[PDB]
């Protein structure tokens, strides 16, 4: 849903 | 490793600028721990310290796999931020370095490279197309070239599906046609996988690919995915139903032949539930889908009738969120514009007049215009039967005449002309 951090 | 917890940016810089690979590794791990904290990770402070070119060079350290992983994770979290933060990662030369890491023998490193490229591509059309120009698609698809998807690690497969969905995402321009043709057979395969998260993201990818001209829709429909999309339309998971309905809704904006494929797959049998779904966004998108099916051929309108969906349209028009009611008004105006006299007569017998009239009280100029056009089309069908008076009385009985009367003294030109015309022609 766009960008994701880990 | 408690030794790399809560380091300052200054200490991370000192470690990374040392001429010692082990000190560089510990400082890179310290940086990824800072960048993965829930409360405002210091992304801009890490960028300003000039650390991105150093992390990118660490990606190429084949001899030290942990520094490849730590720097990949650090860069993934920077690329996950704002467009300016993703740009700083791309400007560092990270795209070819991440693409080289896709073929890594370490699954956790490969996965991190997949994740990072998903964030970069996810920024927009230009970075998506740049990731494609650097040749990311061939090594990404190679990771999924297995006889059975069930043998791959769950988290790994979910990350690959999500990154592929970002390569399908965005418009102006849409993804390159050849890139779409290359990805589609793997996407069709992921759309039949049993994992709910893989299914959701596969549906999202299909919804992006069907969001465009009829030629784009054709590419998808020709792969025979519509029956699988209709099956997923019936799923219990809302994260699956939402993109499946969006994809189906996009396909019915296409040709009447493309719409026919949705109908043939059995999509209308799901609409009694979708048109009464407790989630307002599902109801709204289901009604929008219905509006683009009622805009089709008379035999397609007939299948809407046969599936008992006209009382469901009366229901949504009677009571729903205003945005859903606006879509229902559109569905009715489309149905009345292209339907037979018998189909328009059926609509009145289902009770469309009273909820259609009650929506004339709405403080929305576009819905008023849509309802007035629908009334004209209903009267046009009544003119062919000589039942204009019977309809005029029905409109008068529910207080519809009093609402059209006030619309004569309305601000908008189209509203004034249509309402004045209806009164002087039928009242």
């Amino acid at each position: 849903l766009g960008k994701r951090k880990y | 490793n408690q030794g790399t917890v809560n380091w300052s940016v200054e200490d991370i810089v000192k470690g990374i600028n040392s001429n010692n690979l082990e000190s560089q590794l510990q400082a890179t791990q310290a940086a990824r721990k800072l960048l993965s904290r829930e409360k405002q990770p210091p992304i801009d402070n890490i960028i300003r310290a000039g650390l991105i070119p150093k992390f990118v060079s660490f990606l190429g350290k084949t001899d030290c796999s942990p520094i490849q992983f730590e720097s990949a994770w650090a860069l993934t979290n920077i690329a996950s931020g704002t467009s300016e933060q993703t740009k700083a990662v791309v400007d560092g030369g990270a795209i070819p370095a991440f693409i080289s890491l896709l073929a890594s023998p370490h699954a956790h490193i490969s996965e991190q490279a997949v994740w990072a490229l998903g964030n970069i591509a996810g920024d927009g059309s230009a970075f998506r197309d740049l990731v494609i120009k650097h040749g990311a698609i061939d090594p990404l698809l190679a990771l999924l070239a297995v006889p059975d998807l069930s043998t791959l690690a769950c988290g790994y497969l979910r990350n690959l599906t999500w990154t592929l969905s970002n390569l399908c995402r965005n418009k102006n321009p849409a993804p390159p046609l050849d890139a779409v043709e290359q990805i589609l057979p793997t996407l069709v395969r992921l759309l039949h996988h049993n994992d709910p998260e893989v299914l959701a993201d596969s549906c999202w990818a299909i919804s992006y690919l069907t969001d465009g001209p009829n030629e784009r829709i054709e590419m998808v429909v020709k792969k025979g995915v519509v029956p699988q999309l209709v099956k997923l339309l019936g799923a219990t998971e809302l994260p699956i139903v939402t993109p499946a309905l969006r994809a189906i809704g996009n396909i019915v904006t296409g040709t009447d032949e493309q719409t026919q494929k949705v109908i043939d797959a059995g999509a209308l049998a799901v609409f009694p539930s979708l048109l009464t779904n407790p989630k307002t966004n599902i109801q709204k998108e289901a009604t929008w889908t219905m509006s683009n099916i009622t805009a089709g051929r008379q035999d397609q309108i007939q299948q809407v009738v046969n599936h008992g969906l006209v009382p469901f349209l009366v229901g949504v028009l009677s009571k729903a969120d205003f945005k859903t009611q606006k879509e229902a008004a559109w569905a009715i105006t489309n149905y009345t514009s292209g339907g037979t006299v018998e189909q328009i007569v059926y609509l009145v017998h289902c009770g469309i007049i009273e909820p259609l009239m009650n929506l004339l009280s709405a403080k929305d100029t576009k819905i008023i215009q849509v309802i007035l056009d629908a009334i004209s089309n209903i009267f046009q069908a009544a003119e062919k039967l000589g039942e204009t008076e019977k309809l005029s009385i029905m409109i008068e009985e529910c207080g519809g005449l009093d609402k059209i009367e006030a619309l004569q003294r309305h601000e908008n030109e189209s509203v004034y002309k249509a309402s004045l015309n209806l009164i002087e022609k039928y009242f």
